[PDB]
């Protein structure tokens, strides 16, 4: 859908504000948020496997955001 | 005096070999100039206007399908044709149903059927184009007079509106009394028009990116088409449901404004009724102060009482603008206006309202000084009848420091390259800091376009933390830095 | 007979002491159950209603905005006031803007701004809930009794189609000459309608799952509203426009059908135009042959000439059916059919339509069968005039399993712990998989919700990766079980 | 936008096929594909990102598939 | 002669080149300056008037509720609908009561409940502001011109009042006999108007923190309401009570008058009826002596006896004041009056009312004198009748030095900074240690900003322990100077 | 209720008597007394919760002091 192409990171952004700036800014968040309260069950999922794959603390918290945002980003 | 009032306005000191200075205008933005011997004058730019647009594609945002026929063929007789299927403007699907005694067929198996329904489109959105040379940009140019009815004022008939084209960048304006001020504008090299689309949905307008618009899933129009009988993507907005092998049927789905709106989150929205109007985007221009001179410098000192009919009000900017009518003898006078200490044995801050003069006894002037962080008073007038004007800025200079440090870093961010024409003299280690920031933004922009602010973010984190952690100091130090800038863009982007 | 030619179709074999099997009905497809010495029936869930439907919530897809209003007030003198504020039927939203002498304002800052609008809705889209004891399911038995249009005809004249409702777990169809068929199903189990919606936008509808029907971000009402003007998240579908910080403006934005048609994607469309009609899910139950007698039981053999008035045609499950024509005396006989090896030393076919009969001489008679694998002979009538036919089945008994067990494991996807009772006859083991399933699937449904089947992929492949290469082989095979359960769900999943 | 939480993963489904299941179930990846070919700049900066940050080769494919997937429907 | 009797009074002594001292005034203290050749004049600034307030906030101390109604809906159906609801005058709340069978309801569970309710202000505290140019305080200066019933005299016709406002850095008073005394109060440092916010309740008014009034937690409105009654967070001034969970009812706290009144324990009283008159805060001024004689120094000598007639009297610092009757001839003459020792060898005091003068024969004249520390003789006329009256001052010069001490440390933990600018003629040492001063004081005001003085004393307490329990002699001695100093502070605070 | 936010160090504060300094001094002194007076048992458990979690004499201190002052202010 067009809905699905924000055209955001196009560029020519200049000091005027643009469509829908104040929204679109947390839109996103706000629905990952919204994703991760009403699935906490894939979020302890992701936070095992993120813990099983990397070594490092900050690949694991790394690959746990990913992870969290992707899944609901395909969905 | 139009630049007063504006919380976006920014001044310019100084001049080149020429007296001329580059200043990039943008159309939220006042542009405030300030030379040794020239007048205060207030740069806007007020409007941009494209002319003779055309069309590129016609998108479908709502459409509705009639004449529904369905063909099907025996399980292994192959696919089924309709007489639609050559036909442009019917939208098709082909698929397969059980089959077998029951349906009239004589043989068991997944037989084929295809669906076809004629689209036709109600809504739709023009996603027109327009060549670089039509467009035209309008600067109003208002010098610091101090009449009264000048502060913030935008109604008209105070300034000198110049329009500029790509094919006549430069022009001259005649300001009554000040000279001549001519502008050697560079609008081609501001937005890319030849990259940008003027899209346009019902009483809507949005400057859009071209291939953007034209990776957009809709069906489409070539731009051309009278008739609109032949559109390319009707895929899209139809969706044909085979829910149980034995039918197949096709819906259009709905009217997908809603879905554009959201599409369109981070594009700049333009008025497109009545010329294609932008009030959008920078025009970078060339300021010659050569012609440009001081209005009344061959005056006298007006030796005379004034009485402030306007009180001292502070800007946004750390500048005072107070309103004096003048009383005495000798109107076409020089007014005497000083920022001095309690004592009088100092000069604390200047007047932006260079060479202040009374043209009429009955017309209050009104002056913009820029007062000192402390206490500074506002002498105006001769020793009989003097005022003294006590006045208090709340400001410390190493708060004005880092503010402006922040100022011109956010127009850094927005304009990039052209930040460092905003006021260059054209100097040498403005030259080079161009050509090193249009290195370093060609390759940020390949590496970074098309992703959001938080991706931005998060990718600044990264490669910050990757510097952090590192044995070559060098590489750190680097990778830091790259980090650190790209985590302030990604925080100032979406503007 | 209306279960021969649907690709979805499932055979039941025998029946539990007691003589009684429980099957689960899915939408298209019907269940042929067999049983020695019964009539072989055809059961078919064909409609689901739900009656008396509550209105749960609505929401606005289509606005529209009047009355726009706009008052400002000084910067450092608090915040503006409109009267329209105290409605709620007015979108207001608080910015600030530029004021100075310019704006008519004494003082120099931003000044705070407020702008309101009248939220009318055009376009509701309501979401209803129906409690589980207002189902209606509704089957349709159809005997294999052999009747020249019953071999796939869908209408009426061939079976009893019976309702089942939560208010009587017992439905009993005598069927005419095959006794009475008691049915216990289970209409609280299929589906759950206290956790989910009936969405219907304009003129279609879908059966949503509720906590993400009440997540959706449009404006909404409670259902509970007789006026329809108290709109909640008016919000969600206005935009408060602030282009360059000197005023404010309101826009309706657009409608959100087609975006709600994109988000709907992953449901089922159902019939809520009149009664909700919904034709997906399933219904569990018990079938009850007791009752049951076979048509022609206590008919002398047909001793006559039988021709074939149709030739085999082989069904996409691999049993023939052929029509076939008495021409003797003694019409109310039974016809005799084998399907003999090529030596016709053995019997080798399994009759699917379990006893033919000739009610009418002048009356064709279908029959389904089983051949076996190769090469078979049909042979109909008694010696003197036998048609013996001679059949060939490509297929082999490996192939016959590995499409049983993809199919079981198809139905496990579709329905999880109900797959375990599909055919099951009581028994141990069906209860411990059935208790071991839903354990399971309980983890694996918590752990997968709200995921996307690239997801499911990826995750399954992750987990399969980490047990190929984990130390513990008690680990690694219970790892790699879990990620190849998961490939194949991602794989069937989304259909 | 509603567009943006779609009902997919609600576990409703039936054998019955969904709303736009043939229409939109390989958008998505589609869509993935479409901002990568469009956007070839942050794909390498994303590999050479996934390839500093993992460990192993199985570490920097999975960070390097995760980034690119947020990438788009992020945007 | 106003200042005498009043328990706070300062001496400011001497003068710089140019004959101008810095003084800051205060309402509850007094300012005495003396130089040489010059009378002594007395200062006290009387009232400040802040003009043409605009209210900023309007906050609600009492309310009261009316036309209650409720409404509900079963279990899992969403929640209730009411009209009222529609409008923001109600202040409304939703909350869940178990319903089922007896509740007239069809199933049992948690139903929603809404309860609304008419949210009328009977009584609101009005909050204004007021522009630091509107501001005018009044001062009066009245010379020690040693007149009858002229000491300590708050009626007025003594001295000339003079209103300074920020229009005029320069205020001028005409003291007949005297000159002119120049004034160039600064009234923009004495006290930010632009960050406090002048709050009136009833019949009470207080001088509080803008952003402390700001923060209230009680329903408000935003002061350019005009319909008044859209009131703003009206939940802090109602309770909704659902003690069982079976029926939700809403009650109105109660008059938040008693807790308003505790709330501003700490903000300075002031008029806000019949004028927004305070009488608060300091003004620094800078007095000019230039153009500032002396009276009467051409009448002659008083050759006549003077008889006592209030005997002499010590004020609270050390300056004794002495009424005196002259009987001789040459009415208008100078009072002859010194301080000498026993012997009257060489004069000890040091006269404060400069040049006593009689000027009608039957009015007393009331000199004022500062005499030493110990025996001290005042002397008044010619050796016919002279008067010698002896004197004990009772005291030390050290003892008058740590007093001194102490009045200025508490003049610094008053006036902050502006302490160093009190009887300042412009010195290196005292501009450095005023820059100092503000640094030290932003850091510490940043540091202990909305702390009670017991956790000043806390505070200094725990610092002090650090610093003297500190390895380095110098972080030791500066936390250890740190912490009485703010040991000090927090002793001395809340005045 | 609006007088747990007393206006106290705000900074206005000049020479002239504030709105109820004199009261307004001692007040909380006296309640915290009060308080320690009417529930002695919560004292104790602080003193041994102080001398617990402090090594030194003076965070012992500190500690016993923050909690007893701490205890009436949040109720
Ligand atoms: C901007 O300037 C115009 C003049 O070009 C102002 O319009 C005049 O304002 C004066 C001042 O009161 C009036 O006496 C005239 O009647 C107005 N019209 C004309 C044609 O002169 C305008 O008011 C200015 N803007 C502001 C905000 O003051
Ligand atoms: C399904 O059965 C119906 C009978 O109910 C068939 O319709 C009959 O067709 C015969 C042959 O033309 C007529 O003589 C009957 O009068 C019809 N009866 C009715 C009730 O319509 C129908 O043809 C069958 N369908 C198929 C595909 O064979
Ligand atoms: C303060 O000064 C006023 C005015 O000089 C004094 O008022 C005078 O009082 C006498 C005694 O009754 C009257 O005869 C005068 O007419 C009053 N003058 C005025 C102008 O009212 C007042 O007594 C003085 N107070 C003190 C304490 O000295
Ligand atoms: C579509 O249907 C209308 C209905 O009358 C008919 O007039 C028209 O010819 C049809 N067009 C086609 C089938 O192309
Ligand atoms: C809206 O506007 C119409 C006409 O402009 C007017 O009649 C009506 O009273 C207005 N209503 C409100 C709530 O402002
Ligand atoms: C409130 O109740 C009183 C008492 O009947 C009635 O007179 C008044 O009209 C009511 N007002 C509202 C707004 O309900």
């Amino acid at each position: 859908s067009v809905a699905l192409v924000p055209h955001v990171g196009m560029g020519l952004e200049t000091r005027t504000e643009t469509w829908m700036s104040s929204e679109g800014a947390w839109k996103h968040a706000q629905r990952i948020e919204t994703w991760v309260l009403r699935h906490p069950g894939f979020t302890i999922m992701a936070a095992i496997l993120a813990y099983t794959i990397g070594t490092t603390y900050f690949q694991r918290v790394l690959i746990f955001i990913l992870l969290t945002a992707v899944a609901p980003s395909m969905t | 005096m139009r630049c007063i009032g504006i919380s976006n306005r920014d001044f310019v000191e100084g001049v080149s070999g020429g007296s001329w200075v580059d200043i990039v205008l943008e159309h939220g933005s006042c542009v405030t100039t300030m030379a040794k011997n020239k007048p205060t004058l207030d740069f806007e730019l007020i409007k941009t206007e494209a002319k003779h647009p055309a069309t590129l594609r016609k998108y479908c945002i709502e459409a509705k399908l009639t004449n529904t026929t369905t063909a099907s063929r025996c399980p292994t007789q192959g696919e089924p044709s309709l007489n639609e299927e050559q036909d442009k403007r019917f939208v098709c699907k082909h698929s397969m149903v059980d089959r077998g005694w029951g349906n009239g067929c004589g043989l068991f198996g997944k037989g084929g059927i295809v669906t076809c329904a004629m689209f036709t489109c109600k809504k739709n959105m023009e996603g027109k184009i327009v060549q670089p040379e039509n467009l035209e940009y309008t600067i109003v140019i208002t010098p610091h007079s101090g009449e009264e009815n000048a502060v913030g004022n935008d109604t008209g008939k105070h300034g000198k509106e110049i329009k500029v084209t790509p094919q006549s960048s430069i022009t001259e304006a005649e300001l009554t009394g000040y000279g001549t001020v001519t502008m050697e504008c560079s609008p081609r090299t501001g937005l890319d028009f030849n990259e940008m689309v003027l899209l346009q949905m019902e009483n809507k307008a949005w400057l859009v990116h071209r291939q953007w618009f034209l990776d957009l899933p809709l069906p489409w129009l070539p731009g051309a088409d009278t008739q609109g009988s032949n559109w390319i993507q009707k895929e899209t907005l139809v969706t044909f449901k085979n829910p149980h092998a034995k039918k197949q049927d096709v819906v259009v789905l709905g009217s997908q404004e809603g879905a554009m709106h959201t599409a369109l989150t981070g594009a700049t929205e333009i008025q497109m009724s009545s010329g294609n109007l932008l009030f959008t985007g920078h025009l970078k221009c060339r300021l010659r102060m050569d012609k440009l001179q001081l209005k009344g410098m061959s005056y006298s000192m007006c030796t005379g009482k004034f009485k402030v009919v306007k009180e001292i009000a502070e800007t946004q900017h750390g500048t005072i603008v107070i309103r004096v009518q003048y009383e005495g003898d000798g109107s076409p006078c020089k007014i005497p206006f000083e920022i001095m200490d309690l004592e009088k044995r100092h000069v604390l801050g200047r007047l932006i309202t260079v060479n202040p003069i009374v043209t009429e006894k009955d017309s209050p002037v009104n002056i913009e000084a820029e007062p000192p962080f402390g206490d500074s008073y506002i002498i105006i007038g001769v020793e009989p009848g003097q005022l003294k004007l006590s006045w208090f800025k709340k400001g410390s200079s190493i708060g004005q420091m880092f503010e402006t440090t922040m100022r011109g870093a956010k127009r850094m961010a927005i304009l990039g390259d052209t930040a460092w024409d905003f006021g260059s003299l054209g100097g040498v280690f403005t030259s080079i800091g161009k050509a090193l920031h249009q290195v370093f933004g060609a390759i940020y922009g390949a590496a970074f376009s098309g992703v959001s602010w938080t991706m931005k973010i998060l990718i600044g984190v990264v490669i910050t933390w990757i510097g952090m952690n590192s044995r070559s100091t060098s590489l750190s130090v680097s990778l830091v830095l790259v980090g650190v800038v790209t985590l302030y863009l990604g925080v100032m982007v979406q503007a």
